[PDB]
């Protein structure tokens, strides 16, 4: 098995407000984000004959 | 002569910055205090009541 790791989606930013200027709020918001895998595989093909 | 002014520190100036408001805080603080020898020499005068 051959183990692939997927990059997840985007995140997003935040408007701050003027009245949160001075507090902590102006930091904006946290964006967070969990990387995904992908496993492959094969099967096996056989065929026979006898003379 | 009676009274004294004992101190620690003067008066000193502090500065941090903080990331989290993006502000920059400023600290000044000082210990200090008035103290006598003795119970006595001071007179105050006062309105009628």
């Amino acid at each position: 098995i051959l183990t692939m790791l997927v990059e997840p989606d985007a995140g997003r930013a935040t408007w701050v407000a003027a009245s949160a200027y001075g507090s902590d709020n102006t930091t904006g918001s946290e964006v967070t984000g969990a990387l995904t895998e992908i496993h492959f595989s094969t099967y096996k093909l056989a065929a026979k004959s006898f003379i | 002569d009676n009274f004294v002014m004992p101190r620690q520190r003067a008066v000193t100036v502090e500065r941090e910055r903080q990331a989290g408001k993006q502000r920059d805080a400023y600290y000044v603080t000082q210990r200090v205090n008035l103290q006598r020898y003795f119970e006595n020499g001071v007179v105050s005068g006062a309105y009628a009541a």
